[PDB]
RNA sequence: UUGACCUCGGAUCAGGUAGGAGGACCCGCUGAACUUAAGCAUAUCAAUAAGCGGAGGAAAAGAAACCAACAGGGAUUGCC
RNA sequence: AAGCUCCUUCGACGAGUCGAGUAGUUUGGGAAUGCUGCUCAAAAUGGGAGGUAAAUUUCUUCUAAAGCUAAAUACCGGCCA
């Protein structure tokens, strides 16, 4: 056997994390904090954007992973999650933002490097069906198997995903225990938070058919691109009134 | 577009059972909340009361699973001889503490 | 410069494990050491503490080996306390 | 034969290799360089 | 064709210690009958003394 | 934006760079012959005739540094093996 | 924002009239040399890049080639007779064609170009 | 068209026949002096490309330059300090370019290209006389070689802002009050 | 035996060239501290002063591996 | 000797250089802003830089690693006015 995994039922899952050319320290940070948590991840270099995108899934294989996670970077600024079992399974495409990593001083928690989380899901995770398919490629990547060798034998920290806006809030936190008066459970907060917008998600492996659009998603992009509109048509406005000025003192 | 038929078609080509009658806790380590956590958040810029929500709900989880776990036998706590590596170091960890000495130190010079 | 005990600072989970915090203002439950086993293996610590650098490498071992086994035989008594306390 | 390490940089090698740091497959490919078939 | 998550005989993960005890130093364990914690929770005690 | 009738030009020599030279692909394959391997060559060559076709890609990554430098690399070198069993 | 030594770098532009008249005996030195010809070679129509400057217009470099080729001018020739050519510009539309061809039909109109020696 | 021939085996300098080849000359340099003469260049594609021709008035130098570091790092290549040192070695000749020969764990070997601006067959030549003007004295210790502008930073874009027309030349026009007549 | 070619030398050989000065401006290399942040250490001073090399009446840069997202512009330099 | 035209013929474009990793320095500029050292070390419908959630890297625009070139610009020195 060459799973690494010494248990009854074999949950073999293995993922590539894998960052694309573009992007930033925080983006990079970000990749360095999940990548911490999964014991079954391989970090993986630059991603040429100039590739093809089914071209993870040669790339996966190589490193033999049934599951990419995949950081896009465009522009510098923005980034792009992919979720996605390899040979054949759905993907998602997420925007993430409102990156918080764990090199920041004022979480106050920590916890075991390679230990088995408890993930906290939400109900409307198991109604839509969008989010239950989402709520399995995160119980994929995120799950650490349970014999696994890199693992840790103990229980110290719980990851949160929530749906509150249209919107994925993802929390960690520290299992705290506290002797009871006359044991409890506190909560500290640990690593990342970050929010993904769900975009698409693709029946193919990094292309296919379209199964869910979210026809609601406003890109950062559109944001620059009416800022750079708003302040031509105050120049414009200018323009065709001087314009009008010049008609009425000619008339 | 919402395929609703092809994503339960997504899910099932891909999923494997998590059910109390058949696969133990320790197999999946997952816990559905029961309530939506949308009706505790009147507000998403109210940062006290989202934070809160999310706190709230992890929480849940982390007493339902823990309630599980020792009920098969797993081990939970960690014990005071386990020296191990972490997800953040311990130079991250002096940083911590030496900020929160130092609005420790400012809120009671002022009363001072 | 001022003491961490007056300043209510809490306690950070580090390399070193925090284990179960006891609330503040109420009963921290006093443990006896009141065992010779128990008064052995802390004297142990003691004594290794004051003497300090041992340029010997073999006597270096030995004074770890000596808290070690204070460690073990401590523990085996307690594991059978516990195997009392729990017929009883 | 006996193998004995005197210098440092073959004792950095073998602080490498003894450890989880560089494996076997490892020092086996990167001996593949300009200094290797002369 | 499904992949098969195994790890390669060039992987460097190929081969895990049973110590579970990171890149911490190791003398948080100078004074301890034992040295580290398996994957199941039980320690690993340390061999004999030559 | 503003309706302006479109027109095409010209194709630009300038955007021929991609090379279809036959005469540079002679000079290219005859060099090889003439010039030999690398010696992390000799690697490559070697995993794709034992069949190890997933090690000699992430040895070429790590020689090279790209997944596409490492991808055209095994492919030029498999058309090698491919190309001197033929002459054998 | 007087962190650095700006009195050690502070220039005061006295000769602003005398630049003024250096660059005018420059351009009548340059009207002596080529007396009949005008000081300037002829540029073309462009329209500004931006979507602030869409609707207005301004000089460009050069014509380009298929606008010098429409007109009637070869390409060797133009620079010998006062057109400016660009190589880089493209037409990219028929618009941006025409408006040059219609200009340098309007300098061949009003050129008087002598018979060599 | 020896010469794409030998452009392609110049990519390839980790072959069995380039790496023979760079160990045998790699040797006898070392038993030669640290500058000397080439009588003709050891990589004539390399050369020809770079604007050498068998014309009187063309030398070929060959140098070492001490590789490694001052952990300061020096602003310009090895390069520069192997064409300078060739400059000051033939001080009435102009140094046009130089080239990359051969390398080793302690030294890096160059090859420079020289042109004698007082040759009667340089100076009556165009295309080559514009080095026999006073502009061109010690192009290498201005920085106008080959490698002295890829250090300069002298490339068109919005990547050198700071580096195009000159580093302090851009810094000194940011920097001066400028005050006109009618404030 | 004699004669070629290659590499390397000699000559107060025939004819040439370099050094030093100047350095206001110009092209590089090297490179501080005082000061400010009412103290100071990131930072700022400053990619400055001092030190070293190299030109001209200008030097440098320069004819896109450019700007852009346009109805497009079109080597470099300088002013607003 | 030269310019154009047409075409049942051809159309060669710069490597210890790009690039990856690392250290130092620098910049408003970790898509490292540029530069330098060390280790590894490329390609040919190729390569570089951009645009783009728009469903896959679609589109846009240029060809680096050879070279020359007046003017508009600077000027506490030189010959003067």
């Amino acid at each position: 056997d060459r799973s690494n995994i010494i248990a009854e039922r074999k949950n073999k899952q293995r993922v590539l994390v894998l960052s694309s050319r573009g992007v930033t320290y925080r983006h990079r940070h970000l990749l360095n904090d999940l990548a911490s948590m999964l014991p079954h991840g391989r970090k993986d270099a630059k991603f040429d954007t100039k590739s093809r995108l089914y071209e993870l899934c040669e790339l996966a294989e190589l490193y033999n992973c049934n599951n990419v996670l995949f950081f896009e970077a465009r522009k510098g600024k923005d980034l792009y999650m992919w979720f996605s079992k390899v040979p054949n399974g759905p993907t998602v495409k997420f925007y993430a933002q409102n990156l918080h990593t764990m090199e920041e001083l004022h979480f106050q928690g920590n916890c075991l490097k390679g230990s088995r989380p408890i993930l906290s899901f939400d109900a409307a995770f198991e109604q839509e069906p969008y989010l239950k398919v989402i709520k399995e490629l995160f119980l994929h990547t995120f799950g650490v198997p349970q014999g696994h060798k890199k693992s840790k034998p103990f229980i110290d920290h719980v990851l949160s995903f929530s749906v509150a806006d249209g919107k994925i809030w993802v929390r960690n936190y520290e299992i705290r225990e506290v002797e009871k008066v006359k044991t409890d459970i506190n909560l500290i907060e640990i690593g990342p938070r970050f929010v993904l917008t769900p975009i698409i998600i693709q029946e193919g492996s990094f292309g296919g058919p379209i199964l869910y659009e979210n026809k609601r998603f406003i890109s950062p992009n559109k944001i620059r691109a009416e800022l750079r509109k708003a302040k031509a048509a105050r120049h414009h406005a200018r323009m065709e009134q001087q314009r009008d000025l010049l008609a009425r003192k000619r008339q | 577009i919402n395929n609703k038929e092809g994503l339960l078609t997504a899910l099932r080509r891909i999923q494997l059972d998590i059910n109390p009658k058949t696969t133990p806790f320790s197999f999946h380590q997952s816990v559905v909340a029961s309530k939506r956590t949308e009706d505790s958040i009147p507000q998403i810029e109210d940062d006290l009361q989202r934070e809160l929500a999310f706190m709230n709900q992890a929480l849940e989880a982390a007493r339902l699973g823990r309630s599980l776990l020792r009920k098969e036998g797993v081990p939970f706590t960690r014990p005071t001889d386990y020296f191990a590596e972490m997800v953040r170091t311990d130079a991250t960890m002096e940083k911590v503490k030496q900020k929160l000495i130092e609005e420790a130190t400012a809120k009671k010079a002022a009363a001072e | 410069v001022y003491s961490e005990k007056e300043l209510g600072i809490p306690q950070l989970n580090t390399v070193t494990p925090v284990g179960v915090t006891k609330p503040k203002g109420k009963k921290k439950g006093k443990v006896f050491v009141d065992d010779r086993e128990s008064m052995n293996t802390i004297l142990a610590m003691v004594e290794a503490e004051k003497q300090g650098q041992i340029e010997s490498k073999i006597m270096r071992a030995r004074q770890l080996e000596e808290i070690r086994e204070a460690r073990r035989i401590e523990a085996e008594k307690k594991e059978a306390e516990r195997k009392a306390l729990l017929e009883n | 034969p006996n193998i004995d390490i005197i210098t440092a940089e073959a004792m950095t090698l073998a602080h490498q290799l003894a450890t989880g740091e560089k494996t076997k497959a490892d020092l086996i490919d990167e001996g593949y360089n300009k200094y290797a078939f002369k | 064709d499904e992949i098969d998550p195994v790890y390669d005989s060039d992987d460097t993960d190929y081969n895990v210690p049973v110590n579970t005890i990171g890149n911490i130093p190791l003398s948080f364990y100078d004074s301890y009958p034992h040295i580290g914690y398996d994957i199941n929770g039980k320690k690993i005690m340390r061999p004999a003394t030559g | 934006g503003h309706k302006t009738t479109r027109r095409v030009l010209k194709e630009r020599p300038s955007r021929r760079k991609g090379a279809q030279s036959k005469r540079t692909q002679f000079v290219r394959s005859l060099i090889r012959e003439v010039a030999g391997l690398a010696p992390y060559e000799r690697r490559v060559i070697e995993l794709l005739r034992n069949g190890k076709d997933k090690r000699a890609r992430k040895f070429s990554k790590k020689k090279l540094g790209t997944f596409g430098r490492a991808k055209r690399k095994c492919e030029e070198l498999q058309r090698i093996i491919a190309e001197s069993r033929r002459a054998h | 924002h007087f962190r650095k030594h700006w009195q050690r770098r502070v220039r005061c532009h006295f000769d602003q009239p005398g630049k003024k008249v250096t660059r005018r005996l420059a351009r009548r030195a340059k009207a002596a040399a080529l007396a009949p010809r005008p000081v300037d070679k002829l540029r073309p129509i462009v329209r500004c890049p931006t979507v602030k400057y869409n609707r207005r217009t301004r000089l460009g470099r050069g014509f380009t080639l298929e606008e010098l080729k429409a007109a009637g001018i070869p390409r060797l020739l133009a620079p010998t007779i006062g057109i400016a050519v660009d190589h880089r510009r493209k037409n990219l539309s028929e618009e941006s064609l025409a408006a040059n061809v219609q200009r340098l039909k309007d300098y061949k109109a009003r050129l008087i170009l002598f018979p060599r020696k | 068209g020896a010469l794409k021939y030998l452009e392609e085996l110049s990519k390839k300098k980790q072959s069995d026949v380039v790496r023979f080849l760079l160990r045998v000359r790699c040797w006898e340099y070392r038993q030669l002096n640290v500058i000397h003469r080439a009588s003709r260049p050891s990589r004539p594609d390399k050369a020809r490309r770079l604007g050498y021709k068998a014309k009187q008035g063309y030398v070929i130098y060959r140098v070492r330059v001490r590789r490694g570091g001052r952990q300061l790092k020096y602003q310009r290549s090895l390069r520069a300090t192997a064409e300078e040192r060739v400059g000051r070695r033939c001080s009435n000749l102009r140094v046009l370019n130089s080239y990359w020969v051969n390398q080793d764990s302690t030294y890096k070997y160059y090859e420079v290209i020289l042109v004698d601006p007082n040759h009667k067959a340089i100076r009556r030549d165009p295309r080559i006389n514009w080095i026999c003007n006073p502009v061109h004295k010690h192009r290498e210790c201005r920085g106008l070689t080959s490698t002295g502008k890829k250090s300069r930073g002298l490339n068109k874009g919005h990547r050198f802002n700071k580096t195009r027309a000159g580093r302090r030349k851009t810094w000194k026009r940011h920097n001066t009050l400028s005050l006109w007549r009618y404030r």
